[PDB]
RNA sequence: UGAUGUUAGGAGGGCAAAUCCGCCGAAUUUAAGCAUAUAAUUAAGCGGAAGAAAAGAAAAUAACUAUGAUUCC
RNA sequence: UAAAGCUAAAUAUAUGUAGGAGACCGAUAGCAAACAAGUACCGUGAGGGAAAGAUGAAAUAGUACUCAGGAAUGAGCAAU
RNA sequence: UUGUGUUGAAGCGAAAUACGUGAGUUUUCGUGGAACAUCUCCCUAGUGCAGAUCUUGGUGGAAGUAGCAACUAUUCAAAUGAGAACUUUGAAGACUGAAGUGGAGAAGGGUUUCUUGUCAACUGUGAUUGAACAAGAGUUAGCCGCUCCUAAGGGAUAGCU
RNA sequence: AGCACAGUCUUAACGAUGGAUGUCUUGGUUCCUACAGCGAUGAAGGCCGCAGCAAAAUGCGAUACGCAAUGAAAAUUGCAGUGACUGAAUCAUCAGAAUGCUGAAUGUAAACUACACCAAUUCCCUGGGAAUAGUGGUACUCCUACAGAAAA
């Protein structure tokens, strides 16, 4: 690392650890940034992205569009938004994969689990 | 021949079972590359060596 | 779909009875699969797991 | 003559010297001596020599299932008392 | 005193060897040839242990104004 | 002060397991093996033993439609 | 130390009113799609190929050439099919000649057996055939055998080395 | 509508065949540090099985690509299916339960799923009931104790 010699800074090792991470670690890696308004109401800076949140697309060809998150794909490292779509060569409709770090989430969907986390973070 | 022992007959059946192709639905899977079974054996070409 | 914590209060008698009827049901499903009735082929897994849970509780 | 020392006498080659070996599964059991040429089956030991490094590594400890040994790792760091469980709830 | 006992309670046997302990035991090679010599108290073979093993509290040096169990640099 | 016995530390570690690193190699190189590799295959047997990595940011974009042809396949005013 | 690059790197193909005695250096156009130098002075090495009956891989002339010759022998008409000298049906002419390409077993093989489908490669000419490829089936014993007895022999126990 | 002899060799431009070059790397290699055996309470190795549709490799053992418990915690997905709306879908940890036939292999054997002797054996309720040809033991050498017999 920087000063403690007990963990690595090898490209090989922790580039192998990113692509074979277990499914319980993949949700911490898949985290987004909180808006300015949500950063006063909550003392956290960033949260892992969940399903029924609302996000603003900030980077890419679809920058500036908003909408709701309809699916999370932990194997491919991607999320899906409700009206951002594509046509295949057949003519069937699909969803364009978005990377969660390209996004900032503007409205949350709280529950029993979330509260006991935001409370600790504040 | 026609005369056999139990163990040998069971091994013959086992060897016959493993000489079948990769299923078709398995190929529609993602995160897979296995096209065909690379250990196929024809009775007249390669001997079992039992 | 049975749960382990709901079986810790049963007596050995009806624990064995429950295992017996689980086995009868799984045999029925196997028979119906041998005939080309594919409709209920997906229920086998749940019955198998239920049998395993009942055996676990009884043996402990 | 006609069953000479080459092609003609290869047609007389039915019969078997060796068959499958109980305790190692290789076709190396001399049916008439009754002794495996690979593992030395009828005897208690294993029949491995030091002049073959390659042979000594096809059938060593690491190259199988390790059924009971693999479950015995990390007890050196957990060191739980036998008969114990984590606290409930 | 020995045999006997499906009497009660227990032990040994097989795997693995990089480092360790005991036995057995060559020739290639060098000598510009070769037989003593060297290779070597080595390779192959057969046995026995531990996280280290083996050694170890003088029937030891010295010849000095004397030192003081073993191991290793 | 022989012909009986025990005993830590400072030493070693081409094995097994875990961790860290380099003026080292870069798919005919580096372990035989970067891939269902001691695998496929050869020998009665003791044994011998390979070849084979790369579309694209995204196939949650892997080629829809039309014409010719028995089909493969080709062509387009048509398509990612 | 001080520089190039999505306003296009390395590499590769063809070149130049270019420089040098020379090994080479530099530049244009095309392709390409992601990295590349340092000549300011130093350090370092698995550092320079025409050959070794050199190693591994790819490719020629010979060349549409050598050749596709044992086992007496084929013909007419029909069905199928995109397509029949070598698939099927009927009619002819012939062979094996009971020491038979007729029946039944052992060693060895292991599903080659049966029904259906069927042609990318194979079936050294064709092929709609097939022991090839795919889906599903098929082996029933008190009386047939093993299993029991002993043989030439093998392994062991006591003891001894 | 018409005109270039054919073959062989040389140069350019566009292609075919082949896989060199450059760039890439979840691999190798060496050194440094730390810990260290397993087995009759049945090891290492071998064989046979287990999924709804399932060949290999990977994982498991008649509870068989996984049970219970503990920490996280909504989905897993090729179809079919199962999931709170947190002992449940999935990931991690792993202490309880369970762990086929073998193998030193140890009742006699072994290119046999061959053949013995001894105790019938297991389960449910609190003395009654029920089930099953199913279960366990029996190598060799040795030590301590014991048992009687036999010899002196
Ligand atoms: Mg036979
Ligand atoms: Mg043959
Ligand atoms: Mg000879
Ligand atoms: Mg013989
Ligand atoms: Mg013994
Ligand atoms: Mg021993
Ligand atoms: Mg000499
Ligand atoms: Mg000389
Ligand atoms: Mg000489
Ligand atoms: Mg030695
Ligand atoms: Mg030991
Ligand atoms: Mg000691
Ligand atoms: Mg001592
Ligand atoms: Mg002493
Ligand atoms: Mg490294
Ligand atoms: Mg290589
Ligand atoms: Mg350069
Ligand atoms: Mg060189
Ligand atoms: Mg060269
Ligand atoms: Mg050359
Ligand atoms: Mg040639
Ligand atoms: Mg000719
Ligand atoms: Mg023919
Ligand atoms: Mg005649
Ligand atoms: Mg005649
Ligand atoms: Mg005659
Ligand atoms: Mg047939
Ligand atoms: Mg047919
Ligand atoms: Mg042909
Ligand atoms: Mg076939
Ligand atoms: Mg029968
Ligand atoms: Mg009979
Ligand atoms: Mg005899
Ligand atoms: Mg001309
Ligand atoms: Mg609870
Ligand atoms: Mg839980
Ligand atoms: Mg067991
Ligand atoms: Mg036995
Ligand atoms: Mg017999
Ligand atoms: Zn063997």
């Amino acid at each position: 690392m920087k000063f403690n010699k007990q963990k690595s800074s090898s490209r090989r090792k922790m580039r192998k650890a990113h692509f074979t991470a277990p499914a319980g670690l993949r949700r911490k890696i898949m985290s987004s940034k909180l808006s300015k308004e949500l950063r006063l109401k909550y003392k956290t800076r960033s949260l892992p992205v969940r399903k029924d949140d609302e996000v603003l697309i900030c980077r890419g060809h679809n920058h500036g569009r908003e909408g709701k998150v309809v699916k999370i794909n932990r194997k491919r490292y991607k999320i899906y938004v409700e009206r951002v779509t594509r046509e295949k060569v057949n003519g069937e409709s699909t969803f364009i994969g978005i990377h969660p770090s390209n996004v900032v989430l503007t409205k949350l969907k709280v529950d029993k689990n979330r509260k006991k986390i935001l409370d600790r973070k504040a | 021949g026609s005369i056999k022992r139990f163990r040998l007959k069971q091994r013959l059946g086992k060897c016959r079972r493993q000489n079948r192709p990769v299923p078709h639905w398995y190929r529609l899977k993602k995160d897979t590359k296995i096209r065909y079974n690379t250990k196929r054996r024809h009775w007249r070409r390669t001997k079992l060596g039992l | 779909n049975v749960k382990a914590y709901e079986l810790r209060t049963l007596k050995k008698k009806e624990l064995l009875d429950k295992l017996d009827e689980l086995k009868k049901e799984l045999s029925g499903l196997r028979i119906s699969k041998a005939l080309g009735n594919s409709a209920k082929n997906s229920k086998i897994h749940g019955v198998r797991k239920n049998v395993a849970r009942v055996l676990t509780v009884y043996n402990q | 003559g006609k069953a000479g020392k080459g092609t003609g006498s290869f047609g007389k080659r039915n019969g078997k010297t060796h068959f499958l070996c109980l305790r190692c599964g290789k076709r190396s059991y001399h049916l008439q001596k009754k002794k495996c040429a690979s593992c030395g089956y009828p005897s208690a030991k294993k029949r491995r020599f030091n002049w073959s490094v390659k042979a000594k590594r096809r059938n060593t400890t690491g190259t199988g299932r390790c059924r009971y040994i693999k479950t015995l790792r990390r007890k050196l760091k957990n060191k739980f008392t036998e008969g114990s469980t984590p606290k409930p709830k």
